Formats: C-alpha cells, structure tokens, sequence
C-alpha cells in the first residue's frame, strides 16, 4: 500500500492464461470484435500445452467411416458417469468442426495416402457405440502435437489486436458482489502490480500436478486460477479426481505418450508378462487410464517389479518397427534417450504412473460460465468464465479420456468466446471499481515478500508434495486418507512460518514461487479432503474401502424393480468444495450430474452401466 | 500495438536503463567454422588492401615497375628470405580462394550439416598448406 | 560426497551500485539430478533464493531454459552435467542480450521479428475457411519437418555473431528458419510476397553462413540450411 | 516491390566465380585483355566486399555514407590504377610473372 504503484487496464474482456484454452478464448475475442487482454505469468508458447504428445480427437472419419455420437458414448462411459452429458454433447459434435479449424490456421498435421488429417488408435475408444472395435479418431502431429496446437493457435493470434500482457503473475479476481471485474496482476518484470478491469473474465490457468511429489506436467501447474476461484468463496470442483498415466520415465517423470500403446506398444513386466490381457481382455493395454495405472499400481506392490529397485514397470517398443518409430513418434524418441539412455527401438522404456491431468477445477456451463452453488441449485457467475484443465464442465467425469483435453481446450475455450459475444457486445460499459479493491491481494503480496519465518518456501512445498503422493496416491484408504487430510492442514499453519529470501521488485522469482506455493496448498487442501469424504470407487478415485461404484441404483440388475436413493445418500454427484482462507477449513457440498443432451433426438442420453474395458 | 511499435518501444525501455548486455566474445565456445568466417574476412580485408596499395602506387608513385622491382633487388635478401616474402602472399590468397569456393559451395545448398563444416573445413585448411607452399616454388 | 563448482552470473537490478559478477555454488551430485537445470534448481531452493531463472517443463520443448552452459547456447534442462569435477561448469546469460536480471535476457525484440513475418497461414480467399480440411500429400508434409520443431528458445539467433552486432534490424536464424517454415508450406498462398518482405540489406542479407546456429540449437535442426534455401528462392522467382 | 537486394546478392556470386575462373586463365593465357578484365573483376568484386564489412560494422546513418563514399572513391582510384598499369606498365599479369622469378 503506498509503496506500490498502481496501473488500472480497461477492457472489453480479459483471458487468463495462454495455453491452448486461453489463446483460442483471447484471439476468438478479439475475432468477434473485442478489446481483449491476455494475462499470462508464462511467455504463450512456455505454456505446457507445448508438452502434450499424444493428439486431438475428431469423428472426421479419416481412417474408417466414423460418427462424432459414438466419440460422445466413448467419452461419458469412460468418465464413469460423472460427467455432465450436455457438455460431452457439445464437444464431440463441435470436435470435427474445431480440428478442420486448426488445419486451416495452419496446424501441420500428419497426412495419409487420401491426404487428409491422419488419425490413429488412443486410450479406450471405440466404434458403433463400444461394439464396433477399435476407433481410429486421434489426429496428431506426429508425437508433437500440442506443441504445433500451441504454436499455430499462438501464431494465428497475431492476426489480431490482442492486448499480451507476457510475464504478468495475476493474483485474484477483482470481485464485487458476486460479479466479477477482471483481475489484479503483478508485472514480474518491474514488480508492479495492475488492474486489469473487463465485462467478462476467462479463466484458463490449467492444473495443479505440483501438488504431488512426481507429475508429468510443468513447475509451473501451480492451479492459480483454481485459487482466484477459492479465495472468491466461489466453489471447487471434483478435486479430488487426479489422473495417473500410466507411461511416465522413472527417474525425473517425464511423460511418455499413450500414442505408444495405440501404435502397436505393449507394456512389460518382471517376467515379460503381457500382463495388461490378465485384467482388460476387450481393449488390454489400450483400455481406460483409471484401470491401465491402477493395474501397473497394484503390481508394484505384488512384489512383481520391474527394474534396479523392483519399484517401476517396462514399456515395450522391441517389437515395433523402427521404419514406424521415426515417422510416427520421434519425440519420445529424444526423451527416453536424453532422461534414461533408451534406443528406443532396441530397448524398452522404464515407465511408472504418475499425475498428469486434473479433472476437476471451476464448476462450468457447456457455454463456459462459472457456477456457483446457492439453495442446492446452480447460479451463472456474472462475467465469470473457465475453460480447459483449470475449469471444470466435467466433460471428462471421473476419468478423462486420451487426448480429449487438447480438444477441450480448443472446444471450451471457442466456447467462452461464443457465449460473450452472444450476450453482450463491445463497448459495452465496464463495470467500474472500488478505489480500495483487490487491496489485501496486494497486502498478501507485500507480508509474504518481507516474510521473516523459520520454514523457507522450498522446504515447505516438499512437505506438502511428499504427503500428496503417499497419501493421495492411486489407491488411498480411509486411515491413509484421514492422517494426509491434518497432514496437509499441518502445513497451511506453516505458511506464515515461511521465510522468503529475495526482497526486490524486478523478477522476484523467489516470491511467486511462494505464491504459488499458496495457491498449491489451497489446491492440496481440496483435494485430500475430497478423497476422504468420497466414500465409493469412481473413475480415477478408488477407495479401497469401498470398492463399489455407489450409484442412484445398482445398475448391475435391471432398472425397474428398484426404487430411487436419496441424492444426499448415493455417489453419484459433484463434489463442491470450499476453504476458509484464515482457518484453512474445507467446508464440501455436492450437486448433481447433468444427464439430458443437449438434443435427446440427435444425441441420446447413455444410462450408467458396468464399468470395465 | 503492432510488431515494428513492440521493436520501437524495446530500445526505449533498455537503452534508457541501467541493464547491462550479456557477454558475448567473453564467453562464447570457439569453434572451427566460425574461426574459419574470422579468417575469410580478414584475408578478404589484407587482399583488397593489397590489390588498392597497387593501384594507388600506380597513379601516385614515380618510375615504371622495371625500376621498382630493380630497387627490390637492391637489398639482395636471402633466397630463404625471399620466399618467406613470396609465401606471405600466396598463403592468404589461397586460403581465401578455397574457403572462397567452400562458401559458393554453401550458396548452392550443399554441405551445410555440421560434421560437413568440420570435413570440407580442414580440406580447405590442407589445401591451403599445399597450394601455398607449392606456388612460392616457382 | 562428489561436490562439483557451478560459476554463475549474477546481476540485480534492485541494488544500487551492484554490477554484473560471478557467483560460485557446491553441489553434491548424488543428491542432485543429472541436468544442468537440476542443479539451478537444487541451489535455488537449497543455497540461495536469488538465482532468478526461466524454468518450465524440463522437458526440452518449452524452450524456457535457454542459456549459455560453458560457451554453447542449450536448453539446461537438455544439457547433463559434467560429472568431471576437476572442472567448474560456467553458467551464462544468453550472449550480447539486455540482462533484466541473473539469467534472464529481454526477448521482447526477439519475439517481436517473430511477428514480422506473420507465422500463420494465408490464404488468398479464405471465404471457405474453416468448414473444409486443405489437402496436403504426405511429401509436402516432410517438407516441414526440421522445420516446425523449432520451440523458439533463441539459442541459435543469440549464437549468431550477426545478430550480436546488427540484432536491431537483422531478423537472425530461429525468425528467418520459420519464415521459410512457412515459405515451402503447400497450403500458403502468399509465398512471393514473403519474399520480397526480405527485399532489403538487413532483414535476410546479413547471414554469412557463420553456421553457429546449427552448432548450437538444442533440438538438433538446421535453421542456417534452410536460410541458405531462402536465398536461392530470393534468387529464382518470378514476378 | 521491385527485387534490388537480391539481385546484388546474385552478382556477387557471379563475379566471384569469374574471379574463380580467371586466376587460372591468367596464368595459362597471360594477355593485355585478360589484364583489363583481371582488374574489373578483382576491384568489384572486393568493394563489394568491404560494402558487406562497412555494412556490418559501421553503425549509424551518417557515418556509414561517408564510409560507402570512402570505399567509393577508393574503389575508382583502385580501378584507375590498375588500369593504368596496364596501359602504361607491364600489367598486372607480366608484373606478378617478373614478381615471381626473382
Ligand atoms: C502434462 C501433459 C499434459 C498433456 C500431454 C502431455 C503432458 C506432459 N499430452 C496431451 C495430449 O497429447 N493430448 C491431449 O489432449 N492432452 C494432453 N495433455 C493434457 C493437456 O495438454 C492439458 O490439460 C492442457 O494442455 C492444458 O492447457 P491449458 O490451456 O488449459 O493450460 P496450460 O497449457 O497449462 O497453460 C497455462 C497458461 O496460463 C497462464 N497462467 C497460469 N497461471 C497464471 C497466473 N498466475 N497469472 C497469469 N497467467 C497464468 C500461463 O502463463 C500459461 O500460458
Ligand atoms: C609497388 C608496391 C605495391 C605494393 C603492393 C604489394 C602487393 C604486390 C603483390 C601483387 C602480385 C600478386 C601475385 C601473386 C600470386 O598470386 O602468385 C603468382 C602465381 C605465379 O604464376 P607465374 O608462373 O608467375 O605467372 C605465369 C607466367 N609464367 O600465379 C597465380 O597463381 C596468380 C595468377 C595471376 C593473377 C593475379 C592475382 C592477383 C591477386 C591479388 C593479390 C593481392 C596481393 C596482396
Ligand atoms: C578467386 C578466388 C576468390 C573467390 C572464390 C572469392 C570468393 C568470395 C566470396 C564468395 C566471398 C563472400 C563470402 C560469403 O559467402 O559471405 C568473398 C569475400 C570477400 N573477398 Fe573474395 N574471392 C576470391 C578472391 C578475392 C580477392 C583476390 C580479393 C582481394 C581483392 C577478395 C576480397 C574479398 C573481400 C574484401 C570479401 C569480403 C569479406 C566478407 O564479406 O566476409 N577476394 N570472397
Ligand atoms: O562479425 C563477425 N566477426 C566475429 C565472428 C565470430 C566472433 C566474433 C566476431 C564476422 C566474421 C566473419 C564473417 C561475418 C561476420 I558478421
Ligand atoms: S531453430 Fe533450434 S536453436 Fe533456433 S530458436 Fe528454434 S529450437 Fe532454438
Ligand atoms: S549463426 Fe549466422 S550469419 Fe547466418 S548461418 Fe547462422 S545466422
Ligand atoms: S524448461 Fe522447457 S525446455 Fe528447459
């Protein structure tokens, strides 16, 4: 306060983050004619959309005669039925449309003899509604497609007057009676600290994997925008729910891509086993990424280990064609060799499951509006928005489908563009605010940055990582739960015992580390208590407690001579979060799933069945 | 803002300030290929300055070049002296000629992997030696 | 215990009189990861919380590590440590660059070239677009390859020695290699006139096929190749 | 939009691979028209070689004129010599054989 400068932006939008979600929402603004800001801690192409692998999925029918309704069967089945069917619908019908939109910015997409977008086999997608086989409907880059996603998408977003506000590290929402503002940011560069106010606010920040002590995503998957959402009193949801793919390199836990197992890969254990045909025998090692990691999981600790410590297991690419292995993946090539020494056509890769994606996040529409939850009902947030791994439609349920995201991000992000530009249009006047707003951001700001404490940052992040991964980990118990729940409120106790080093302005890469380190808690505390509250196995969650999916019926029998459970009796809902920012108290509720399409003739709703690939 | 208003507000924003420039010859690696550019640049330099000392003798110097070369004699230097005169001017020509060609070799899109530069750049070092050392033999 | 010697450059800005200097840093490498990036890393949480760094994926493909490791311009998150400890690794800022602070160059210039010569797709009617996927052999596929891999990480036009001096008005190797990325791209339209943008001294004509560039990139492409193959199209086109 | 910069580029090229070709059939036919056309080939060819030095180094708008209206006059004074050299001395070819057997 008074010791620093403020820099109050006006917008007709503003979009935070610069991965595919953000970039595809920001420059989609500026195409409908908006005066749109972009707020991004990271340079765009730094953004780990950069790192994805795998590919984009789209019923363009490339390989064989495909139909985008029986990509949408595919996606709900997998998301163990809680995911929102009115969003699925929506995705999977705009996913051939928003692709053919990418290959026209200039997104060099791989090709085949007929010269259109090659697809390729992925992680537990099939035809004619899960009987038609094996469905070839992920079109990639070759083993680099979201790096060309993310350099297309940025590279086509030049074409517009978006407003880069590069390197800027927002701190929360610029709120004023439920509705939002925009947000208020410091300028990494300088160490200043700006209002940027707008109509609307896009909230894309992606995942929060450096909550656990091994991820695959980037140190910078901090889940800041999940934060801005918590300290607003606005709700979390599905935190709970964290994705281990099931191929990552032992050692430093980079990722290697699904692609591997939908080219031909097989994975190997310690008495070279194909031991993934002993659990799934319809898709084997092709199946949903719940059941694949949670198999290799379970056989890591049978005593069946496969390597120098007998603690990861094999991905096998021996018996693939090297002639394939060049055109098809040549990044995982370089990144088994460079982190572990692997030819990879000689050699298998040591794999082990780690985090990797985030389902859960900010409660949102199909069209991207944030929800919050008022009188066991839901309430549109106004000039709120979310969209990709940071938010949270639950398009992906309880556990999300191979290579949906980067398509959620397209998809999603387009969406929040289409649904501002729908109900207002620029020029539209700014909500103005307070002269004394976003100030105990800016005093969060300015405590923690001369915080003389007993406890630095990196230790603390250790302390709060290491509980993560034995406690919330692939199989989690009540008794385990319960001691990692106060094992991670311990910790929000020590963020005030923390001692910060650097005290300058200009790139103080010390002090948003902290902040980030704020935010990851805030993420930690949601996710932990979550899991413990959650008393059934769904998708990604799987209590070993109850290992019985918990529905408004058993679904195992017919489903009439039945009668309905109470909602606040059965599993099958949205896990709605919230945490006192002073006390660190998580406070849940839940809301209901959405069932109906978005066209019951066009697109019919599928009814909760068994859960098995 | 645009692409030539971002480059136009860069030098304002540095040039203005108390930031310093990284170091550069400092600290940088020497390598063969970009020694040999130093080398192609320099005889390109010594062989112009001779070829311009020759054609502002010829306007501005007295006498014919007869009577200059009988002045050279003058000195009657050591035939081993002589020639170390004689290969301090062929060893920069040829070297520029063949580093010459392996340029012209570039423009043409050839030969421009690395280990091609480290190859085709110690053939033009060889060559050099012997076409140097075999014309100050006449 | 195997301690090795890191000497790394250190500048802040927000001390007054504090001038650009080395700064050693001791690290046991069977505590630490086999990565350059690992031990910044190690000595930033362990040591000292003042090395100021850019840091991302350490994965080799968001292109925040570039930095100069003992003369070469490489991602650290690329280059492994050497295990020698008789030998001190020197760890630099990338070369003739604004330091904003230990590390950290301004590449607001870089990246603002980068803009100049529109990296997209363009089309001469693109009434029709987006609705139809544009047809592409898989030949004039490979004709990207090398090409588009190129995460911008600024290693190679910050090795160029053109680009140290005239750095102002020279577009250096990693804009011109995507500028040609986009030149042979099948589905572009406006390939002539991307060419006759590179009509002036500066802007193409201040390579000399110095090739640092090659030398030095992290991800193992050609940007001084395709340069030498814009020169030739500069040469030989029509109209 | 015409194409002036590329254009220099290509004759460049050109001249040094008639410089190429010339140093050999100056020595193998050694005539007072091969010296003509020695020295229109060698002072070129080399003032648009310090051009690309002046270019590189010499920063600034007005110092970088005077230093092209240097090597300008330079480069005149240079082909005026050896011209005259041809004309009123030995030549360049005649001049480097003396040279040599010595
Ligand atoms: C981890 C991972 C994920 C992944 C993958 C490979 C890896 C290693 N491969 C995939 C694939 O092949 N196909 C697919 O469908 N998904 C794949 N994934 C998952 C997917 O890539 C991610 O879920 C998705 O890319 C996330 O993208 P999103 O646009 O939503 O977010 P982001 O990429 O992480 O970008 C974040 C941007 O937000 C800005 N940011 C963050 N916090 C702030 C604050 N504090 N202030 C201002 N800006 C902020 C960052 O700057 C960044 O640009
Ligand atoms: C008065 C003060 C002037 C001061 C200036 C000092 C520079 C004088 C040197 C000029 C003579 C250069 C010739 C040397 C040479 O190239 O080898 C001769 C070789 C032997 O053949 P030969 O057998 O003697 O000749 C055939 C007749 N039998 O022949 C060749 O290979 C070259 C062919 C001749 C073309 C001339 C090239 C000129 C290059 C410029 C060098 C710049 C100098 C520094
Ligand atoms: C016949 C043999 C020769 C060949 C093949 C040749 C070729 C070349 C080429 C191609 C370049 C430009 C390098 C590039 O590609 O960027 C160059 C540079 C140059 N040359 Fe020659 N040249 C020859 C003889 C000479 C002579 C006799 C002189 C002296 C009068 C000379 C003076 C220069 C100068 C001043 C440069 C500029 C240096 C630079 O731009 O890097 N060259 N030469
Ligand atoms: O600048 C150059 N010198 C230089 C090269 C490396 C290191 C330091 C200076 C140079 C050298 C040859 C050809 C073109 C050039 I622009
Ligand atoms: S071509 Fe290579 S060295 Fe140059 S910017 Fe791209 S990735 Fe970096
Ligand atoms: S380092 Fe250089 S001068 Fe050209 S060949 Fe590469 S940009
Ligand atoms: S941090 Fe992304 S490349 Fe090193």
């Amino acid at each position: 306060s008074t010791q620093y400068p403020v820099v109050d932006h006006e917008f007709d939008a503003v979009v935070v983050g610069a991965g595919g979600a953000g970039l595809r929402a920001a420059f989609g603004l500026s195409e409908a004619g908006f005066n749109t800001a972009c707020v991004t801690k990271l340079f765009p192409t730094r953004s780990h959309t950069v790192a994805a692998q795998g590919g984009i999925n789209a019923a363009l029918g490339n390989m064989e005669e495909d139909n985008w309704r029986w990509h949408f069967y595919d996606t709900v089945k997998g998301s163990d039925w809680l995911g929102d069917q009115d969003a699925i619908h929506y995705m999977t019908e705009q996913a051939p449309a928003s692709v053919v939109e990418l290959e026209n910015y200039g997104m060099p997409f791989s090709r085949t003899e007929d010269g259109k977008i090659y697809q390729r086999a992925f992680g537990g997608q099939s035809l004619k509604f899960g009987k038609g086989g094996q469905a070839h409907r992920c079109c990639c880059v070759a083993d680099r497609t979201g790096h060309s996603l993310l350099h297309t998408l940025y590279g086509r977003s030049l074409r517009y007057d978006t407003s880069y506000f590069v390197e800027y590290f927002a701190l929360d929402l610029l709120m004023e009676n439920g509705e939002c503002r925009g947000v208020i940011a410091l300028c990494i560069e300088d160490g200043s600290i700006h209002r940027i106010r707008a109509r609307n606010t896009v909230v894309a920040t992606g995942g929060y994997g450096r909550t656990y002590f091994s991820c695959t995503s980037a140190h910078t998957s901090t889940g800041d925008g999940t934060a801005m959402v918590t300290r607003a009193g606005l709700p979390c949801q599905d935190l709970e729910f964290v994705q281990f793919h099931p191929t990552g390199i032992y050692g430093a836990g980079c990722l290697i891509t699904e692609g591997c197992r939908g080219e031909g890969g097989i994975l190997i254990n310690s008495q070279g086993e194909r031991f993934m045909e002993r659990y799934a025998p319809v898709a084997k090692d092709l199946a949903s990424r719940d059941v694949v990691s949670r198999s290799m999981t379970l056989e890591i600790r049978e005593g069946r280990g496969c390597g120098p410590e007998k603690d990861h297991v094999y991905l096998q690419l021996h018996h693939l064609p090297p002639e394939q292995l060049a055109v098809r993946l040549p990044g995982i090539s370089e990144t088994a060799m460079i982190f572990a020494g692997v030819d990879v056509t000689k050699e298998p890769i040591p794999v082990l499951p780690t985090v990797h994606y985030n389902m859960g996040g900010i409660p949102t529409n199909y069209k991207g509006q944030v929800l919050r939850h008022v009188n066991g009902q839901d309430q549109v947030v106004p000039g709120l928005y979310a969209c990709g791994e940071a938010a949270c439609a639950s398009v992906h349920g309880a556990n999300r489908l191979g290579a949906n995201s980067l398509l959620d991000l397209v998809v999603f992000g387009r969406a929040c563009a289409l649904s501002i530009a729908e109900s207002c249009r620029p020029g539209d006047k700014v909500p103005s605010i307070k002269p004394n707003a976003g100030e105990e951001s800016v005093m969060n700001l300015d405590k923690l940055r001369f915080a003389n404490g007993t406890i630095r940052t990196s230790e603390l992040r250790l302390s709060m990582q290491k509980s993560m991964q034995s406690h919330a980990a692939v199989f989690r118990v009540g008794s385990v739960l319960q001691e990692g729940c106060e094992k991670i409120l311990r910790l929000y106790g020590d963020l005030q015992h923390l001692k910060t080093f650097d005290r300058g302005m200009v790139w103080n890469t010390d002090l948003v580390e902290t902040l980030e380190l704020q935010n990851l808690m805030l993420c930690a505390l949601q996710t932990i208590y979550g899991a413990e509250a959650r008393k059934e196995s769904r998708g990604a969650h799987a209590r070993e407690d109850f290992k019985e999916r918990v529905d408004e019926y058993d679904y195992s029998k017919p489903i009439q001579g039945q009668q309905k459970k109470p909602f606040q009796e059965h599993w099958r809902k949205h896990t709605l979060s919230y945490v006192d920012v002073k006390t660190g108290k998580v406070s849940l509720e839940y809301r209901p799933v959405i069932d109906k399409t978005l066209n019951e003739a066009d697109c019919a709703t599928v009814p909760p069945a068994i859960r098995s690939y | 803002t645009t692409a030539k208003e971002e480059m136009e507000r860069f030098w304002n924003k540095n040039l203005g300030s108390n930031r310093p420039l990284s170091p550069h010859i400092t600290i940088y690696r020497w390598s063969l290929p970009m020694a040999m550019s130093i080398c192609h640049r320099g005889t390109g330099i010594a062989l112009s300055a001779g070829v311009s000392l020759f054609g502002l003798s010829a306007l501005l110097l007295p006498g014919n070049f007869e009577s200059h070369l009988e002045l050279v004699k003058s000195l009657c230097l050591g035939p081993t002296l002589i020639y170390t005169a004689k290969f301090g001017i062929v060893f920069p020509l040829m070297y520029h000629t063949w580093n010459g060609i392996r340029h012209l070799i570039w423009d043409l899109g050839k030969g421009l992997t690395i280990p091609q530069l480290t190859q085709s750049g110690v053939v033009v070092l060889i060559l050099t030696v012997l076409s140097s050392v075999g014309l100050a033999a006449m | 215990p195997r301690i090795k010697k890191f000497a790394i450059y250190r500048w802040d800005p927000d001390k007054t009189g504090d001038k650009p200097h080395m700064q050693t840093y001791e690290i046991d490498l069977n505590n630490c990861g086999p990565m350059v990036l690992d031990a910044l890393i190690k000595i930033k949480n362990e040591i000292d919380s003042t090395l100021t760094f850019r840091r991302s994926c350490r994965e080799g493909i968001c292109g925040s590590c570039a930095m100069n490791i003992n003369g070469g311009n490489t991602l650290a998150c690329t280059r492994r440590i050497d295990t020698n400890l008789d030998k001190v690794s020197k760890i630099y800022p990338l070369p003739h660059m604004y330091v904003i602070k230990d590390l950290v160059p301004d590449l607001s210039n870089f990246y603002a070239q980068y803009k100049s010569i529109e990296p997209y797709l363009k089309k001469k009617d693109e009434s029709q677009e987006g609705k139809q996927q544009y047809l592409q052999s898989i030949e004039e596929r490979e004709k990207l390859d090398g090409l588009y891999e190129c995460i911008l990480c600024a290693c190679c036009s910050t090795s160029c020695p053109s680009y140290w001096w005239n750095g102002d008005k020279y577009l250096g190797p990693a804009v011109l290699m995507q500028a040609y990325r986009w030149m042979i791209d099948s589905r572009d339209d406006f390939t002539e006139e991307r060419l006759a943008k590179l009509q002036d001294p500066f802007s193409l004509y201040r390579c000399h096929t110095i090739m640092n560039c090659t030398g030095t990139c992290p991800k193992g492409l050609n940007p001084g190749k395709a340069i030498a193959e814009i020169k030739k199209m500069m040469a030989t086109y029509k109209e | 939009s015409s194409k002036a910069a590329s254009l220099h580029w290509t004759g460049e090229r050109v001249v040094s691979v008639l410089l190429l070709g010339l140093l050999p059939a100056a020595y193998l036919n050694p005539c007072s028209a091969m010296d003509y056309s020695l020295a229109a080939a060698l002072t070129l060819h080399g003032h648009w070689g310090i051009g690309q030095v002046v270019t590189d180094y010499v920063r600034g708008d007005a110092l970088q004129k005077a230093a092209k209206a240097g090597l300008l006059a330079l480069s005149a004074f240079t082909f005026a010599g050896l011209c005259y050299f041809n004309y009123h001395d030995v030549g360049i070819c005649k001049a480097v054989a003396m040279l040599w057997k010595l």
